[PDB]
């Protein structure tokens, strides 16, 4: 039960990670958990607002 | 990875991407094309470090204390709280409920004290460090009866070898940890405002083994916290101004930023 | 009785290291997960919202509201100078404190366009026209409306649209900066004229101010975790 | 052919009518809704009356002076003695509500101004002892609105919150404030602010006396002013209605 | 945890002042309860005198003798939250800093209160 | 000869660990296992088993079997307190001895309902309605009878059924609770009223006695495994 | 996991599930549902805490002794038995018979003791620690040829390294041991009460295989009993009096509980 | 195997158990239902609280002596200081509400009375 | 012959163990037996009791 995954590389390779505790809390960090969704922060209003269209 | 350039030529027409209102709250998000011509662009650049498992997952010291083999101060007590050091508390802060794994690596160092002893032989000293859940019993003295540590999670270190280090999953009763909480413990309101049950980890005892030599040995033992599997809510303004009493976000009034000579000056 | 052989590094404690260690309390079950709003995956999100600049930092009035206010007014000239600071997100005392510069202040490199909103704060019957503009390094910071020009600038009219924002382009020799202030990656220089005169009727204030708010493009990265020098500490709380 | 900048909310008996707006912030993206089978801990039921809870509730209005610093109020604690909501509460243990803030304010072509409206949740406020905390009386106003202080409060011995209107009493800038969900009003463009705030906590329900989930802060960036001849007095009024308010817990009244 | 740890009391000439050292202890707390009330007089001689002690559940009322037989603990229970203590017959003298310390490991909270008397 | 790196933590001793260890004594053939009755395999079913709680813990009656009896006569009164006692099974006293008290005193954190079974003690003759009820936190311990209604109550009247259960639910803002006492996570209190006066024939006593079971419902959980203060040691065995 | 609560509307009906009988000894039962109004909950808590196996498998200390490397006292023998320490003994005590099988861990700590001596040299300090079975030779001194250990299991440890662990298997001519014994050993019930044959598994001898120092050096051996794969028959109550003496049960008449100053009163 | 005089009424979270009664009166043979929108008059959503107001209410109890005349209440009136019924009509200007009258009291063998237990409405005096 | 089992995770991974030793006196404890059977303890009745039934 080994988990093959892709290492950090450059742009213009793999790793193996078994777990030896079923703590499970006992894991290394996930430091591969890129996700973005900021259009909360940046636009919570209620009507969508087009750029091409005026403000108001 | 981000967002690539795009590619734009001169433009006239009635839009107008710039011109827009800020009351609505709502950010512009205007790139640099919809005002200037640019040239397509590859970007290869990636958000990897920015994420808050990257910024959040750093061993950093919070709390260093001393023991003696012998005299009065024999063993040392510290209760778990991340507010002891500015640096870490400050990035914790940064939201206002984050839920996460807890690392423990401690460093301890013993250092001879100056005596009038004489021939004195040491031996390895060994060094036992007890975590004590909240409404545990608490040792009164060095050689209490307490350390037996039967349901008490206990560390046995021996100097010479890699610094001993445990893994604590989430213990908070409510969903999340709460870094500011508003409000009295008591439904009178009339006790510490902003004290909560939550956040309450335990306690940290350390004390030596054996004397191992004659002469007086005084050891310092450092806590250091890496968070894991870090999770954040509620983003906050970061602190402006310096930490007064952990208890509470007590501050004095700081000047929003540095001055400069004038305005239209370009340099500080 | 396999055979090992230990190489350097064995038994010693780096703080930003990966590893597995044994669980201080075994078979805990954590509370349940709950849903909870505004929740954060990244930082650069933080940084993409905007952040009022405080501009007028000067004497006294970085301890009064009125270091963030712009101050504009009626006056008997042209191609008079509003205001002027240089690209440094993480030096420039100006942008040092905003949720761009707070963020800017822990990574060392940082690489993206930068956007500028200025929102007109004067009556309903003042109306004027000024010239943000963006000159790049290399050359001294201009000093008249006829140097300004020559960079990438805006023409902004007040009008039934409260605010017009400025998109500093990405114009870098090097993919990346320093946030730290260095000479060899030179930013560049920010300053805004009056294209035309503010005009305002009468039973009317001649006297106005602008907001600045500042926030990062979806294009900005930033680059080596280190620690912030603004919090300090000399004993434990 | 409706037009962008012209809105009504109803909620209950209650209507407000804006003909000058900018736009709504629903929080973070969350709009209020009831508690969910799965997330929920108290076993008893729920008691919901939504339309007598749920309903637009105006408290008393201020005055926008030239120099006024700025003023704040607890969502939770405003609103515990008024209607059946205040009611409610003294005779629940428990409390889960979200919140929707309208605050409006009005003035001609000729006066110039701006007001920053922001919903802060946990705004826990620090005091100028440096080892005391603020007390109950200072920090919660009921029906009135607590102010900000120009000058830095002094320090001494005694349960005084720094008002410093700069550090906002939170030890932070004043223009990070925006991070929150926020609208600004300036008298040139804007006649009312409105912000719907869904229910945020670490805790599935929480008690709505000691504790207080979310703060409202109205402050001036850019001053109010205006040529003399001219409307001198500027009131500004805060309407904030409830919604999917449900409690538990029912016990004697009190707190 | 101590509710207002730094105050000032006033009070006129023998008009009994109570001082108020109500506390609050967390979980982790379960170590033996101690009390101890030491006085910092205004004379500017030796500092840091126990006048009044609370230990072992029992109480010393003779460590400062300026204050003979005028120190009694308010409440009865000592144990509950509110360990406070009131000097019956006010005095020129009294003037000082009186410190309350409520010790419970692990933690240990100190309240300090300075007497003005007209 | 494999190339091996050690990290923090080697030849350590966690109390609390999972390794592996050489037998003392290599191939040893044990006792084959035999049939006996009462087989645990979890504490929460020990946990689950009614035990007497002694209400009438006060002076010297906790060294005489009567601390767990609970007094009750004919009174030319209504509305009386029977008794009162906190929801506090870890720290209050009442509680801290019962078969759940001792067991929820080697955990941190506890979370589920609680079963309170009252039985009669009386005559056949005599008979009587109580207002068993438990009241929330954040209101006072309920004084009257008008108040103590409010909360949740169950009336109860003595017939040929010996006794009646009041189930107290589980209402708490956090998902768990603390075993010590804690005033953030209050419990509750639990009183008892007289609904109707206790009414006897000639020739029988009037003065009766009642029992209380504390026992834990099927959502009864326990976290934290911590040690007991109850038990203490000075010198060895 | 643990049941999740059902929804109940109000019901008026013949059924009594609140009104039964203690007499016939069994539990009620009732749920929250029965008595009053509820909502449907999907309870997510796991009973997985509260099993024997997470509950006893635990290291506790037992027995700490001490010897020296000169003197009169040379070596330590402690026979074993889990009831000297009251922590680990207590939660054993719970039931009546426990199968289970058991870890040891030894932690061995050496101190110098005050002398005259000069030039001391000390050289890495080596224990030797042998277990006895039942029956077997018991060496007389420190330099007996018992030490030989050619059937009965030894551990050679030197300091500063990892402290010495051994797995032993469970060894009791019953089918499970038995913490409670109602009887005589003797069949003319002539001898001390409670006396079994059962639960006896060996003695533990420690020593210094050299002396190291010219110095006098003495060292403290601290024994940890780790049960494993456990298993519970016959729940009993909780010990309510402090132990006494650890052959026989004996205790001091205590008070039921603890007293509050009158029925009604909320607290302590 | 139910006994017939046996029963248990749960009203929110409030329950009344009796081991000795002689059975359920529902009024005339109709019981207590919301209003229809047929029947309905007042265009306004009505408000219905259900768990709060619906529950349980105990009123003050009564000696009953060998010279005892009777005694009478007022449904609508006597819960109107109790819990949140009482502060719900206190902010409503119309409320339709259906009541369950539980009298209770209990004697030895050895005792001998008669009581009656009677709900008269519109009872103009 | 490794055995490949779920680790102990919170609710709303693997873990792989091998034995070195053949004395199976030297495994780990097992941790993960969670059994519930507490009706012997509860009711140790010869006739079911129904709850809606009156018990006698």
């Amino acid at each position: 039960g080994a988990q093959v995954s892709t290492q950090k590389t450059g742009a213009h390779i793999h790793y193996t990670n078994i777990n030896y505790y079923k703590d499970a809390a006992s894991n290394s960090a996930n430091r591969q958990d890129f996700t973005q969704d900021p259009g909360k922060f940046t636009e919570p209003v209620k009507d969508i607002m087009i750029k091409s269209l005026p403000a108001l | 990875r981000v967002a690539d350039t795009v590619g734009t030529g001169p433009t006239n027409s009635e839009a107008i991407p710039a011109l827009t209102a800020a009351e609505t709250g709502h950010t512009s998000q205007v790139v640099p094309g919809d005002t200037m011509q640019t040239r397509h662009v590859k970007n290869y650049h990636s958000r990897s470090e920015s994420t808050i498992e990257n910024f959040l997952c750093r061993s950093a010291c919070v709390y260093f204390t001393e023991y003696e083999n012998s005299g009065a101060k024999r063993y040392a007590e510290w209760v778990l709280t991340p507010r002891q050091a500015a640096q870490l508390r400050r990035k914790l802060e940064f939201f206002t409920y984050v839920r996460f794994d807890l690392e423990l690596t401690f460093v301890i160092t013993s250092t001879q004290q100056p005596s009038t002893t004489q021939n004195q032989d040491a031996q390895i000293l060994t060094h036992q460090i007890m975590y004590v859940p909240p409404g545990g019993p608490v040792p009164d003295k060095v050689d209490s009866y307490v350390w037996q540590t039967s349901t008490n999670p206990s560390v046995f270190w021996t100097e010479g070898n890699a610094p001993p280090r445990m893994s604590i999953p989430f213990l908070s009763i409510g969903n999340a940890y709460s870094n500011f909480y508003d409000g009295w413990s008591e439904f009178s309101r009339n006790g510490v405002y902003g004290i909560n049950t939550l956040n309450n980890m335990g306690t940290l005892y350390a004390r030596h083994v054996n004397a191992g030599s004659t002469g007086p040995i005084k050891s310092t033992i450092r806590i250091y916290f890496k968070p894991k599997h870090v999770k954040a809510w509620i983003p906050r303004p970061p602190r402006l101004c310096q930490y007064e009493k952990a208890k509470n976000v007590n501050f004095q009034p700081s000047g929003v930023t540095t001055t400069r000579q004038s305005i239209t000056t370009m340099t500080n | 009785g396999l055979p090992t052989m230990n190489t350097p590094g064995s038994c010693q404690f780096l703080t930003s290291d990966d590893f597995q260690s044994p669980s201080a309390m075994p078979q805990y079950d954590v509370t349940p997960e709950m849903r909870i709003p505004g929740e954060v995956k990244n930082l650069m999100e933080i940084a993409e919202v905007d952040s009022v600049v405080p501009v007028q930092n000067v004497g006294e009035k970085v301890n009064s509201m009125e270091a963030y206010q712009i101050p504009v007014r009626s006056n008997e000239g042209s191609g008079t100078q509003v205001f002027g600071f240089p690209l440094q997100p993480g030096y420039s005392s100006v942008f040092s404190r905003t949720l761009l510069g707070e963020i800017l202040n822990y990574y060392t490199h940082w690489s993206g366009s930068i956007k500028l909103t200025f929102m007109f704060c004067g009556s309903a019957m003042a109306t004027g026209k000024f010239l943000l503009a963006y000159s790049p390094p290399g050359a001294g910071a201009p000093t008249k409306r006829v140097d300004a020009m020559l960079g990438t600038h805006v023409v902004w009219d007040v009008g039934l649209q409260s605010s017009c924002v400025l998109c500093i382009p990405w114009i870098s020799q090097t993919h990346y900066r320093y946030v730290t202030s260095d000479e060899y990656t030179a930013g560049g220089f920010i300053t805004c004229w009056y294209q035309t005169n503010i005009v305002v009727p009468a039973d009317a204030q001649s006297s106005c101010y602008i907001m600045c708010f500042v926030s990062a493009c979806n294009d900005f990265s930033v680059r080596l975790l280190k620690d912030t020098p603004f919090i300090s500490q000399q004993n434990f709380f | 052919g409706y037009s962008d900048r012209a809105r009504s909310i109803t909620l209950g008996n209650s209507t407000i009518t804006t003909q000058e707006c900018a736009n709504v912030v629903v929080g973070y993206g969350v709009w209020p809704d009831y508690l969910k089978d799965s997330e929920a801990t108290a076993e008893d039921q729920p008691t919901q009356p939504d339309v007598a809870t749920c309903r637009f509730y105006t408290l008393d209005s201020v005055q926008w002076q030239k120099t006024s610093p700025g003023w704040w109020w607890k969502l939770p604690d405003a609103l515990s003695n008024l209607g059946l909501f205040g009611q409610n509460m003294q005779y629940h243990y428990l409390g889960r509500t979200g919140y929707t803030v309208h605050v409006q304010c009005n003035a001609s072509k000729f006066h110039q101004g701006c007001l920053l409206v922001v919903c802060v949740p946990e705004a826990e406020m620090g005091c100028a002892t440096l080892d005391n905390t603020p007390s109950s009386a200072e920090l919660l106003g009921g029906d009135s609105a607590k102010e900000f202080a120009d000058k830095p409060v002094a320090s001494g011995s005694n349960k005084l919150v720094q008002r410093v209107v700069y550090n906002a009493g939170m030890g932070v800038g004043v223009g990070n404030l925006t991070i929150f969900p926020h609208q600004w009003i300036n008298l040139r463009t804007n006649n009312s602010a409105t912000i719907v705030m869904p229910y945020t906590n670490s805790v599935p329900m929480d008690n709505m006396f000691r504790h207080n989930n979310v703060t409202l802060m109205v402050i001036p960036f850019v001053p109010l002013d205006y040529c003399p001849g001219s409307t001198t007095y500027v009131p500004i009024t805060v309407t904030i209605a409830p919604m999917c308010a449900e409690y538990n817990g029912l016990r004697l009244a009190g707190h | 945890s101590i509710t207002t740890p730094e105050e000032m009391i006033e009070k006129a000439k023998g008009e009994t002042a109570y001082l108020p050292c109500k506390f609050t202890l967390s979980p982790e707390d379960q170590g033996p309860l101690d009390i101890e009330w030491l006085i910092s007089p205004a004379d500017n001689q030796k500092v840091d005198q126990v006048i009044i002690l609370y230990s072992g559940d029992k109480i010393y009322d003779d460590y400062y003798p300026d204050l003979k037989g005028r120190v009694h603990f308010t409440s009865n229970d000592l144990k509950s939250g509110d360990a406070s203590i009131n000097v019956t017959n006010l005095q020129l003298s009294d003037i000082g800093t009186y410190q309350c310390k409520v010790k419970k490991a692990p933690g240990v909270a100190n309240k300090k209160i300075h007497l003005v008397v007209l």
